[PDB]
């Protein structure tokens, strides 16, 4: 009940910007530098100067990115499962980690370990300090895992696959604590409420289109609702108790929820291809958004704390 | 605020090898009538799903 703009307060060009549902490629770090993966090629924004840096090409295709806690270094994975870390002061890829056969889709960091997910049915949890390329390899989707995020103040990780299944784990355990498969659509777009441990969002494809909000933990479906249209991504407000999810098929928006009630409070538009790519600045202020339209949005949502 | 592993220019070049040859032999068989793999990217004119 309070005055969110309609219209984004900044939109760059993002040429070669993939339209796949299964990649999200576009990170903005505790530092305050976006990373953005168009087509073959990473680039890097400074928020603060708006200078830009050309870090790596590949032959083959960017397919994943996730920023480190310190936001010191990029993690990158690539379409031949191929994961990378870039010390990016160095401009220097710090080190080349194999484990996967197929395309690495999804990434996420709790400290010193690195997670990835792949179309071959794996996870990985990568020791980064450690000479070994991984330590442990869990499989537990029968198809694309293309949803990861850690939780860092929990223990805990999410997983979501193509499989439509989504699970929880304890740490760097290999067996998950708790599944979740009621979606019927690929889950994606999940995240973790920085506000209450142990409470994480999930959002259905297609076929599904579902908001649903699990208190893991005690093991409730704490709400679920129908969307209306394909979710692809998602962002919980670190400044306030709020979610933003973006959308594919058919309705090409980002909405912004109030979860208190599990209300919309806001439906922002423009983007002519599915918003697929989604990111919240730092001080949790801006929330941008890609499409295959070949833009990123800058949508100033928040407020200070 | 941790010491990230730095790989010599020849770790490099093992790992990145062994991971090709992993990679290139794991060739396995697919069902190109079945579309799971990319069910996301299909859109509903597509999918062209359910009534009359």
């Amino acid at each position: 009940f309070r005055q969110i703009a309609k219209v984004p307060y900044r939109v760059l060009d993002a040429p070669s910007l993939a339209d796949d549902f299964y990649y999200s490629l576009i990170d903005w770090s505790s530092t305050d530098v976006l990373a953005v993966a168009l087509g073959k090629s990473i680039f890097l924004t400074d928020n603060n100067t708006g200078d830009v840096v050309h870090l790596c090409d590949t032959e083959n295709e960017y397919t994943s990115l996730s920023w480190i806690g310190a936001g010191s270094h990029l993690a990158v994975g690539q379409a031949n499962g191929l994961v990378e870390i870039y010390d990016v002061m160095k401009r220097k890829c710090i080190r080349t980690l194999s484990g996967h056969i197929d395309r690495v889709a999804c990434l996420s960091w709790n400290n010193h370990v690195l997670t990835s997910g792949s179309r071959d049915h794996r996870i990985l949890h990568r020791d980064v300090r450690m000479p070994d390329p991984f330590f442990e390899t869990i499989e537990s989707h029968t198809q694309e895992v293309c949803g990861l995020k850690w939780n860092v103040a929990d223990n805990k990780l999410a997983s979501g696959g193509n499989d439509n299944v989504v699970h929880v784990y304890e740490g760097t355990s290999k067996s998950p604590i708790l599944t979740f498969d009621e979606h019927k659509a690929a889950v994606k777009a999940m995240a973790w409420s920085p506000h209450k441990r142990g409470v994480l969002a999930t959002g259905g494809g297609t076929a599904d289109r579902r908001l649903k909000i699990w208190n893991v933990n005690t093991s409730i479906k704490m709400s679920d609702i129908d969307s209306g249209s394909q979710i692809c991504n998602m962002v919980w407000s670190k400044n306030t108790n709020e979610l933003v999810t973006s959308h594919g098929y058919s309705k090409y928006n980002l909405t912004l929820w109030d979860c208190n009630s599990m209300d919309p409070i806001a439906i922002l538009k423009g983007h002519s291809f599915r918003v697929l790519h989604l990111t919240l600045s730092n001080d949790g202020t801006t929330v941008v958004s890609g499409a295959g339209d070949e833009t990123l949005r800058y949508w100033k949502l928040f407020d200070k704390p | 605020q941790f010491m990230l592993y730095e790989e010599t220019a020849e770790e490099r070049n093992i790992a990145v090898h062994r991971h090709n040859e992993i990679y290139n032999n794991n060739n396995s068989v697919s069902n190109e009538n079945n579309p799971s793999q990319v069910k996301e990217n299909l859109s509903p004119a597509k999918i062209c799903p359910y009534e009359r």
